[PDB]
């Protein structure tokens, strides 16, 4: 069994700027490309299953939980429910100038517990392979680092691949998330052809990914910096309590001020 | 030690 | 991740270090798979086991928590000297000792654990054994006698050949070592490494990547327990917020801060695996 | 932010377009050729 | 003619039929989901490509490992003529219908909405009565079309004009097959006999795919109801409900698991004794084909597997493999604990009894003797070998035997060789 | 006496199947043969009882076979078992009752 979760960075600031920029690629066509991927993923195998989540600066919403047009109800209903659910998010959304960073950690969290719920509801007669495809486009936030790291290790622990399909802004932690989880990361230069990357690079699952040739992952710069200056450094002094990278020795660590002794 | 021989471990009939 | 583990096998009055302290679980696990065929003959020696460990752990730094986990099987154990002196030495050496007894409630193990501050437990059943080892995975809570210290640490960056064996730097791994196309370095060793985190083979300094540290920060950010609401309590959210599934049973929990609603499976998975409240991230 | 929020709301007026209007062989081939071993996106 | 899988039928398709068979409603979905795990990716990739690409690209896109599987899958899709090299451009009808299949592009009064269990039970019931007619039951459901169908399917033959049809060698082998495999062979033969009898396979087969998710179709659909594969409360209803069996269709035992998801009932003892906790006489009839039945109880039957009953079964055409399979697939939960599930002594004895039945291998042939030289003998032998006409040889004894058909070729060659004089 | 179209002797006209036949591990044939589910939860009691009242015929791993005989019945009476006692317990063990031909026997 294969479970594919698609995460769309539906941030209205970036996509709105692109609309104001008269960008060729747009969120609608992006959601439509996601729709084709979701359909084609399920279309690939009877046991294939999927979920879709979109994120907004305020919150994230799930897009997925007769034959009047002569076609299968599941595909047709999946298309309609996804369109209706995305429109509800876009229409039912507040406006706030102070908050613009896109939510990602909360979206991945819901996906992981959803996958875990599915991992329990699935019959033990069959094994379920799960993957998360993150479609990032707008800027990340430093506050998300801690929470994003939590979900990254949970996904690794629970063997979920994080596949990153970046549109514009390249999050250093996102390119780390895939590498830590063994997922792929790519930034598309030709946003209008995003669907080709999805079907060629992101469509194949781990079993297919192994038996196939794909561009090697981009080198990941695992930067490290002291919490006092946030400057990249090769040597940092941590403590067995705060475990925080300090710039230099101090009798008291500013985050805790515990009574360290000179040495 | 004292394991069973092959003729007692598996089917000797060609099938 | 920054921790290291070692293993000792004790039989026929002797104690042998199966594998010294290292950061490679695969090496230890490889030795365990081999040890499945061990002779399993003779009597063990707690005194020799502890002393061999102490002769190793005594040279360890002060900031690192020195510890020993004893899987005691045969309640009889030969010893060349009074274990009480060794116990007093363990307290002085600040080596945390905790014993796990299988089908036995031994006196020496009782005093050894409780005097040293560690704990002595006995296997009730397979689930108890699984639970006890799972519990031991937790970092030890700091005793009022325990003191904190800083440690110098190295955060190198993995480096690779520019393009398909071009501008490469031919070298073998420090871990019949094969050639290294790419790998981490050390500012002082200048020796290339294939696997991190690891202690310097030269400088005696720990090399580690920043995510490995964050992997421990859940210990620093313990998740607050969500209040239980097993009854429906007229909660209009038929679907569980975490899994968007209708709650099939009279077991439900709500967050203390974000007030979101999660089922027992979500709450367990959150507290056991995610270690964060999905709604609190917002 | 307000302009982007309003502009995107009007951008959401069209949905479920034609796959053959959404994508083209020229765009698709450009991606495949870029991902080919000699292309811009295939490092080797 | 043991057509154990769809692939054999897929090869039995010409471009003049494939193009029509490649319809948008179901064939594209059915074919695509049946393609190998590799080719499905490339077909989906090129769904937006109007220009062909070289085979080297497909080859280099796969590792040296699994290249054989890629080649094999390439052989299938090229054999299916899904694309052309033109140097792998998809067929326009296939690409267009696959594209439409992703999105699609009809209603009326409510139906009786009969329960899915009821549908599958009478479907199983319908298949059972078909098998009750197939077996030597003294009374069973009959129909002129059903009878001739089973006969043209090579499962039954009428020994005398007016006497009830009897079972053929293939029919006995067929009877022991599992329901999905057994149904598959029937579906395949119906399809082949349909085109033979003038029913347009294109429409009915495409309809079978649709059921897995015209007057010709109505006639065909009537047979499907008689097969219990579809429910229709009354012949007047323009709408029907596909049964589980029809939904499964060509999915095979790989889809939704094998028919083994049923209560086991056969117990096999080391003394060749059988105890089958059953009331369904069909199972009894099948068991009687190879075992001597001793006692019958309200819920169980006692039988013994003897040389007589087994060698009789083998003589009729059955194989120990089918017998062992029939038992293993029906083995009672209690004997599932032991491994192997069947007692090795039993399995070995049954195999050994069939292997005894064919101790002598009989082969038609023509033997030449008294070869005047080893050279011309080996020369003629090399020609027989080159023709693949050789049956057996002993050059040390200077002898060889060849197939009667091939003999005419060596007879001609021998005369030609002799006429060189 | 009664035989189906197949060589097996049938006893539908001879004995019924009890409501909890699944719990009862034994069958009684009108010809005196007896079968016992060796894997049944009460097998222990049934084995002892059948060794007491009947003659073992086959004792394979899953289903044992016994037959009644005058000698085996005398042995049952030799341990003080009354006709009612063996009948009552046999009926209780039998998932298909006791055939009257055997009862009068
Ligand atoms: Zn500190
Ligand atoms: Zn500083
Ligand atoms: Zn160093
Ligand atoms: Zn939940
Ligand atoms: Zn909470």
């Amino acid at each position: 069994l294969n479970l594919l979760v698609i995460v769309v960075d539906a941030n209205p600031i970036w996509w709105g700027k692109q609309a104001l920029k008269e960008s060729q690629f747009t969120l609608s066509k992006c959601i439509d490309a996601v729709m084709v991927l979701g359909n084609s993923h399920l279309f690939m195998n009877r046991s294939n299953k999927l979920a879709v989540i979109a994120s907004h600066i305020q919150e994230s919403r799930f897009l997925y939980p007769g034959s009047k047009d002569g076609k299968y109800e599941l595909l047709t209903s999946a298309n309609e429910v996804i369109v209706e659910e995305i429109k509800d998010l876009m229409t039912k959304s507040d406006i706030k100038g102070q908050h613009t960073e896109t939510l990602l950690a909360g979206s991945l969290a819901k996906a992981l517990c959803y996958i875990h719920r599915m991992n329990k509801e699935v019959k033990d007669n069959q094994e379920m392979k799960s993957r998360i495809l993150v479609i990032k486009a707008a800027e990340d936030s430093a506050l998300q680092y801690m929470n994003f790291m939590n979900v990254i290790f949970a996904a690794q622990k629970q063997n979920i691949l994080i596949d990153a399909c970046v549109l514009d802004s390249d999050s250093g932690l996102l390119q780390q998330a895939c590498d830590i989880t063994g997922g792929l990361y790519l930034k598309v230069p030709q946003m209008p052809s995003l669907l080709q990357y999805l079907l060629w690079v992101f469509l194949p699952d781990q079993d297919q990914r192994s038996q196939l040739i794909l561009p090697p992952p981009v080198h990941v710069d695992y930067r490290a910096a002291c919490f006092c200056h946030r400057n990249l450094i090769e040597i940092g002094y941590v403590c067995s309590v705060c475990l925080s990278i300090f710039c230099n020795f101090s009798p008291i660590c500013t985050t805790c001020e515990t009574a360290f002794k000179i040495s | 030690a004292k394991e069973r021989p092959i003729w007692l471990r598996e089917s000797t009939v060609q099938g | 991740p920054i921790s290291q583990i070692g293993i000792i096998v004790t039989k026929s009055k002797r104690a042998e270090k199966l594998t010294e302290l290292s950061g490679n679980p695969r090496k230890h696990i490889t030795s365990l798979k081999k040890a499945v065929d061990m002779t399993c003959h003779g009597e063990p020696s707690l005194y020799n086991s502890l002393s061999i460990a102490m002769q190793t752990l005594k040279h360890m730094p002060g900031h690192t928590s020195r510890e020993v986990l004893i899987i005691f099987s045969s309640l009889t154990t030969c010893d060349p000297s009074n274990i009480y002196d060794l116990i007093k030495t363990l307290k002085a050496a600040k080596i945390r000792v905790s014993v796990i007894g299988l089908s036995a409630e031994v006196r020496v193990c009782t005093v050894l654990a409780r005097e040293t501050g560690g704990t002595y437990h006995v296997i009730l059943d397979e689930s108890h054994y699984k639970e006890l080892l799972t519990h031991h995975v937790s970092p030890p809570p700091a005793s009022s006698s325990s003191e904190c210290s800083l440690i110098r640490m190295g955060f190198p960056q993995h480096t690779i050949a520019s393009l398909s064996d071009q501008d490469a730097k031919p070298s073998f791994s420090m871990a019949e070592p094969g050639l290294t196309l790419g790998g981490y370095f050390c500012p002082q060793c200048r020796a290339k490494y294939c696997e991190l985190p690891v202690e310097c083979k030269i400088c005696g300094l720990t090399l580690v990547s920043a995510p490995h540290l964050a992997r421990s920060y859940h210990h620093l950010f313990p998740l607050d327990a969500f209040q239980e609401i097993p009854l429906e309590e007229y909660n209009g959210e038929r679907f569980c917020y975490g899994c968007q599934g209708e709650l099939k049973d009279q077991h439900v929990y709500v967050c203390a801060v974000c007030q979101n609603v999660f089922c027992v499976d979500c709450d367990v998975f959150v507290h056991d695996s995610l270690h964060c409240c999905p709604g609190c991230i917002h | 932010i307000i302009n982007s929020f309003q502009s995107i709301r009007q951008e959401m007026e069209a949905y479920t377009p034609k796959l053959t209007q959404v994508l083209s062989s020229s765009a698709a081939s450009s991606t495949i050729t870029a991902l080919s071993p000699g292309g811009a996106l295939m490092q080797g | 003619l043991q057509c154990r899988n769809l692939q054999e039928f897929l090869g039995g398709l010409s471009p003049g039929v494939l193009d029509r068979l490649y319809g948008h409603p179901a064939t594209c979905l059915a074919v695509f989901r049946e393609l190998p795990s590799l080719a499905k990716n490339w077909v989906m990739r090129m769904l937006f490509l109007e220009q062909p690409l070289p085979q080297a690209a497909v080859a280099l896109w796969v590792k040296k490992e699994f290249s054989k599987a890629q080649e094999e899958s390439t052989g299938l899709l090229s054999g299916l003529r899904i694309w052309h090299t033109q140097l792998l451009i998809l067929n326009p009808i296939f690409r267009q219908n696959l594209r439409i299949a992703l999105l699609g592009g009809q209603l009326g009064p409510d139906k009786h909405a009969r329960d899915v269990p009821s549908l599958d039970k009478y479907a199983e019931e319908r298949w059972e009565v078909v098998l009750h007619f197939m077996v030597g039951s003294p009374s069973a459901a009959v129909s002129q079309d059903l009878a001739q169908l089973l006969s043209q399917a090579g499962l039954m033959k009428s020994t005398e004009p007016g006497e009830p049809p009897c079972i053929t060698s293939a029919g006995f082998q067929f009877l022991l097959l599992d329901t999905p495999a057994q149904l598959w062979y029937f579906m395949l033969q119906y399809l082949q006999t349909a085109q033979s009898r003038g029913m347009d396979l294109v429409e009915i087969l495409s309809f079978l795919f649709q059921l897995s998710f015209s007057d010709s179709l109505l006639n065909f659909l009537q047979h499907l109801r008689e097969f219990g594969l579809v429910f229709q409360r009354k012949r007047k209803s323009r709408r029907y409900y596909p049964t589980r069996l029809a939904i499964n269709l060509s999915s095979g035992v790989s889809g939704a698991g094998g028919t083994v998801h049923q209560p086991g009932f056969i117990v096999v003892e080391t003394n060749y004794r059988l105890y089958a906790y059953t009331e369904s006489e069909l199972q009894i009839a099948l068991i009687a084909l190879f075992s001597e039945m001793l006692y019958r109880f309200p819920n169980m039957v006692v039988a013994q597997v003897t040389r007589e009953s087994v060698q009789q079964a083998i003589a009729s055409g059955i194989t120990a493999q089918q017998i062992i399979h029939f038992l293993r697939t029906r083995a009672h939960p209690v004997m599932l604990k032991q491994t192997p599930v069947l007692p090795p002594t039993i399995t070995d004895q049954i195999r050994l009894w069939e292997l005894e039945r064919d101790r002598l291998r009989f082969t038609e042939g023509v033997l030449y003797n008294q070869f005047l030289s080893q050279v011309d003998f080996e020369l003629l032998l090399a020609h027989a070998r080159e023709l693949g006409v050789l049956v057996f040889e002993n050059s040390a004894k200077r002898l060889m035997v060849v197939t009667p058909a091939g003999h005419s070729d060596v007879k001609r060659f021998w005369k030609r060789q002799k006429h060189s004089s | 006496t009664k035989v189906d179209e197949y060589g097996a002797k049938d006893y539908r006209l001879q004995m019924p199947l009890k409501d909890d036949h699944t719990s009862r591990p034994l069958w009684v044939a009108p010809d005196g043969h007896i079968f016992l589910e060796a894997f049944s939860p009460v097998y222990k009691y049934a084995q002892d009882f059948l060794v007491a009242i009947a003659e073992p015929v086959c004792r394979p791993t899953h289903v044992h076979e016994y037959k009644l005989t005058a000698y085996s019945l005398y042995a049952a009476v030799s341990v003080g078992l009354q006709t009612s006692d063996i009948t009552e317990y046999l009926r209780k063990l039998s998932k298909t009752g006791v055939p009257d031909g055997i009862m009068q026997f």
